[PDB]
């Protein structure tokens, strides 16, 4: 088709949208629906009961935030419909959905009902020519330009590791855990209350996410840094008031490596990676350990690469070469992969047409996705 | 100005505005991880002439007729 | 021989370990006079405390030292504890070891500074801080089950199964008796009767305790309130003046079940109790539905138990049987638990001594808290 | 009816009337009823037993002043009906109330009986086409011509702080205290008796309000001006006699900023402004500090803006931009807002028609308010 296909990386924290061929996503805005909690009395105030993306970011204090998708599962579909509608609206790409085909990027081992409804909305509500659902990991490999690699994609909603050797991805060796960036922000809020600073409000929870991104380092030794008296590093809030974070700075992001802290019986991010490699056949283990690709925004933590390389080495066999490779644009790596896949002529065969979807139904989407 | 000159109970020889004095990545530079530069133009060229075989494709959890491998071959 | 001293935000319940009910119950307030430069008469105390300040409300500015289960002014709290031991109980703090109560998920500085005073100022032989919710179960002779201990300061939901607490399932809500008292003032001001001063706020709390009741169907109750004047009851103030509160009677306690009225943008006391059970393990949920306890004096509203059952049952599955445990002595449910705990010979070992405090420091409390 | 709407400000001290077309209120007279001081049996005395506005000001010493409205609430309704009848007299406006529609300006968080009775009078006694009750704060922003802004409206009867952001008023963040201009006039009379000049009479209370309005400056540091020997500036009374005010001049209006001095349990004018901003969401705090608007007559005190800026800065967070944007027409700001609002075609939808009030019921006025 002559019209370029639109890449939409439906991420839990940030949804990144743009046209195929573009080197970077032009229009990336936070994934939440902002509704005004205070009453409108005056004439000329902000119009509409729905605020999405940059308008919501500016007038955040006025609005009550509500995330539509949690742990890579769309909880409220009405809200998910409004954000996808906003992508096609005048503020972002500003084109008709009927003329451009779509590339949606869901997480691996998500419920089948999610993929079915995602297709139903994108074919019925928007009359799109073609939709292809793809895994986040498979795209991240196209971006770096490498056929062999395990992709540890620590997103806002979900953290998953997919071992992919010479194009083929091993579906039984896929490891997924719900504990991710948003649970670290939730666990940080709990520890900030213990320190004696309350952030009850949905708008105030976005300030806790800002504190996490700015000031939180992963210590190389957890038990060592716990005992030592820490320098109480002050952070300036939007209003102006100063908070001393203290021990909560380094204890919060450790959740990713130890899910026992929040109290979930799951594998740590370090355990996820090695289990994914160890589950793969004996021959490929050495090549997968050598080729590790970090992805997602939750890998950008200070001393993540240093800690992971320490933790993987202990669990992994002795005298094995462990090289962890980070693309400079970790956050946008998933989308860039989508753009490269979309630009290829092979993508035309991969698509599910409207007529193809209309005839078979839900089955056609499940058949052609991985 | 002439509007407020008419009314009796108005502020005269007072400043209108009372205001204060106008006051004027760490992980992405780590040794452990190997920093790769993403060039999509270079990447696009490497995969340019690579095709996939969508004939007899079925990734779904369908038991019938042994194991399946999606995307058979190119050209 | 041991002392139990509940440090509730509304009322401080103090007494001897083993006794059925607490000996001295007084409102936790410090009364400083609205003094001018004119000389004061004879029999003048610089700062009044409790029942004395409750008698001399007219002139004294009532300042609650504990706000949302956090001790804001420690100098004020010291004067209350001095009124507790020396005057109210008529006992030396050096002789008897003192058990105090803290709400769960409080700031760490609160527990730290609390014990520091008890060890240094009062020179107590031993000091143990306990969670209010953990004690409240002992009152009903139940080891298993969740509690919804709603106080004047805070409301907290602590699920404990077979004498083992789930810390991560614990949820704290800042909506409490004082917020309802503050809410009741606003809606009474809308009717006509204006209450502004700190002394007047205390009279509004007496109005709340006596008249206000929880409605089964709020919308149905508002319809009957509009049509008939059957719900409208009269109350005599300290002044001869009488007031007819009307529909505002059952409108005040509704704020518990829907915080939207207060404008907190949080889950109700019914919904938080459900959410806490869902956060727990799937197996143990059965017993938590079967053993839902209501503790504190914010659960002594006539017909809260009936409304609680209805709201939980709707949210919970149909097959499950939901029984709400409402003992006659809910107000003294935190203390009576403390009396049972302190009396047990097993608890003799769990006490933190002066020698233990001196060597380690005030940080020892965080290890031997719960 | 298309004929021009009549704006009327319900100011406890001064009621301001006029048409919506006028840039300024043509007719603004004091809000008090004037009856003869000596109970008139004989002829050759003041006839009618009613003197309002300019007629009262002429024969002031002979008459006895009684304010119908106290603390933004109507105490005597019979008096208020005569006042509103004098608004539709030959003296002021000179028109039929039955022809032109009306806009009232009631203070925020007033009794609902005050609004209901206000409507009943204006619909039954006067045969008004349509009526619309509005908040004094919301109007003040229309006059200045900004959507965002906190409005510290210090009237004669009540001083209130309402935060409005981008045409959204947070109703929970509104703060109302009864210590207003009238209380400052009352406290000045006490200090004038402490200087040795009695103003016992209700007529003699009016010249204390004139003394206040003429000569009373707010010192930046109150303690330094007390130690400094005063000039004792002479004021000329209506009879011709001179009075040296001295230290009473500056330590009278101080009671706004520190009402504990006399012995009134209130927050204070600097405190209610800051508290109203701090009560609102954290994201908006900076913009609300950056947009403060002074309204009413009890901000026109010489060096009010100078003191408030200093008193707000120390309470507010460090390194935050605080702009207190006072208009030149502070006294008449509330009316000008209504005059602009009334002129708009949107106002046609907002007001409640006479037939609507007969059919809908009593709620009609309350529900359409916002
Ligand atoms: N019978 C009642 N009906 C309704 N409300 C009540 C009743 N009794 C008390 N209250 C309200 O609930 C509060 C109960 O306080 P309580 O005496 O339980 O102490 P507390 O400070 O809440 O202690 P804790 O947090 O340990 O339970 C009172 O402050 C009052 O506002
Ligand atoms: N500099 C940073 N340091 C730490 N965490 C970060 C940083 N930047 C973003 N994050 C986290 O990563 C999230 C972004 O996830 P993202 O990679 O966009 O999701 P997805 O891969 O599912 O599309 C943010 O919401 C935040 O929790
Ligand atoms: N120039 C002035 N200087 C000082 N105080 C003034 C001045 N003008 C008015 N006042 C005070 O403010 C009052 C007027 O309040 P006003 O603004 O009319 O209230 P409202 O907004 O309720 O109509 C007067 O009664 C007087 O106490």
């Amino acid at each position: 088709i002559a019209n370029q296909p639109v890449v939409i990386d439906n991420g839990s924290g940030v949804i990144k949208a743009g046209f195929a061929g573009d080197q970077i996503p032009k229009y990336c805005f936070p994934n939440y629906v902002g509704r005004p909690k205070h009453v409108r009395v005056m004439a000329g105030a902000l119009e509409g009961d729905i605020f999405i993306g940059p308008k919501a970011e500016e007038h955040r204090g006025l609005l009550s935030i509500r995330y539509p998708m949690e742990h890579g599962i769309v909880k409220d579909w009405n809200d998910m419909e409004r954000i996808w509608q906003y992508v096609y609206s005048k503020d972002q790409l500003q084109t008709f959905s009927e003329e451009h085909p779509v590339l949606l990027t869901e997480a691996p081992l998500n419920p089948r009902k999610n993929r079915e409804r995602a297709a139903e909305v994108f074919f019925e509500t928007f009359n799109v020519p073609a939709l292809f659902i793809s895994m986040q990991a498979v795209l991240s490999l196209y971006a770096t330009g490498r056929t062999t690699g395990v992709v540890l994609d620590s997103g806002d909603g979900v953290t998953h590791a997919v071992p992919i050797y010479e194009g083929f991805a091993m579906p039984h060796s896929i490891m997924r855990i719900d504990i991710a960036g948003r649970d670290v922000s939730r666990f940080l809020r709990l520890y900030l209350r213990k320190e004696g600073y309350d952030f009850h409000s949905s708008s105030e929870f976005e300030i806790v996410k800002a504190i996490k991104e700015r000031a939180c380092y992963l210590s190389i030794n957890p038990q060592k840094d716990e005992t030592l008296e820490t320098e109480k590093a002050q952070y300036y809030l939007p209003d102006g008031s100063t908070i001393e974070i203290g021990p909560s700075r380094f204890r919060a992001p450790e959740l990713l490596f130890r899910p026992d802290l929040i109290g979930e019986e799951s594998e740590g991010i370090h355990e996820v990676l090695v289990f994914a490699i160890q589950k793969s056949d004996m021959d490929l283990r050495r090549t997968l350990f050598s080729n590790i690709v970090l992805s997602g925004g939750s890998t950008l933590f200070k001393g993540f690469g240093d800690r992971l390389l320490s933790e993987v080495k202990k669990l992994a066999p002795k005298d094995v070469k462990i090289r962890i490779s980070a693309p400079q644009e970790r956050l946008y790596s998933t989308w860039i992969g989508g753009s490269i896949l979309a630009s290829l002529d092979t993508f035309k065969k991969m698509w599910v047409s409207k007529k193809e979807y209309e005839e078979d139904g839900a089955r056609s989407i499940h058949r052609k996705t991985f | 100005d002439p509007k407020y000159a008419d009314l009796p109970g108005i502020a005269r020889n007072e400043p209108d505005v009372y205001e204060t004095s106008d006051l004027p990545l760490e992980e992405l530079t780590s040794t452990s991880v190997e920093h790769i530069i993403v060039n999509p133009n270079a990447a696009y060229d490497k995969f340019k002439d690579k095709r996939v075989g969508t004939k007899g494709l079925d990734f779904s959890d369908r038991i019938g007729k042994t194991k399946r491998t999606g995307y058979e071959s190119g050209e | 021989a041991a002392l139990v001293v509940d440090n509730g935000s509304g009322m401080c319940k103090a007494g001897f370990a083993g006794d059925d009910a607490p000996r001295a119950v007084f409102p936790s307030i410090v009364g400083r006079p609205r003094h001018q430069g004119v000389m004061v008469g004879m029999g003048q105390k610089d700062s009044y405390v409790g029942d004395e300040a409750q008698s001399k409300r007219g002139i004294l500015t009532l300042k609650y030292p504990i706000e949302h289960g956090i001790v804001t002014n420690w100098d004020d709290m010291e004067k209350i504890w001095h009124h507790t031991f020396y005057n109210e109980l008529r006992v030396a703090p050096e002789e008897h070891p003192v058990l105090l109560t803290e709400a769960p998920l409080n700031p760490k500085a609160n527990r730290e500074k609390m014990t520091q005073i008890m060890f240094e100022t009062f020179n107590t032989p031993a000091m143990y801080v306990a969670i209010q919710a953990v004690l409240s179960l002992y009152a009903s002779g139940r080891t298993t089950g969740i509690v919804m201990d709603s106080g004047d300061g805070v409301t907290h939901t602590v699920p404990i199964y077979e004498g083992y607490a789930l810390p991560h399932a614990i949820l704290r809500l800042d909506l409490a008796g004082r917020d309802l008292t503050d809410y009741l003032m606003k809606i009474l001001t809308e009717r006509g009767y204006s209450f502004t001063t700190t002394a007047e706020r205390e009279i509004v709390r007496d109005i709340k305790e006596k008249l206000c009741y929880v409605a089964l169907d709020f919308e149905q109750e508002m319809a009957t309130a509009a049509s008939s004047s059957s719900l409208e009851k009269s109350y005599e103030l300290p002044d001869g003046q009488v007031i007819t509160i009307g529909n505002e009677r059952f409108r005040c306690p509704e704020a518990l079940f829907q915080p939207s009225f207060l404008g907190m943008e949080s889950c109700g006391i019914h919904e938080t109790t459900f959410n806490s059970i869902m956060k727990c393990d799937v197996d143990i949920r059965k017993d938590l539905y079967a053993n839902t306890v209501l503790s504190g004096g914010t659960t002594m509203y006539p017909g809260i138990a009936d409304r609680m059952q209805k709201e939980i049952t709707a949210l919970a599955p149909s097959t499950m049987k939901i029984k709400i445990i409402a003992p006659p002595e809910r107000k003294y449910s935190v203390w009576i638990g403390g009396s049972i705990l302190a009396s047990l010979s097993t608890f003799q070992q769990m006490w933190i001594s002066k020698q233990e405090y001196d060597e380690s420091g005030p940080s020892i409390v965080h290890r031997k808290c719960f």
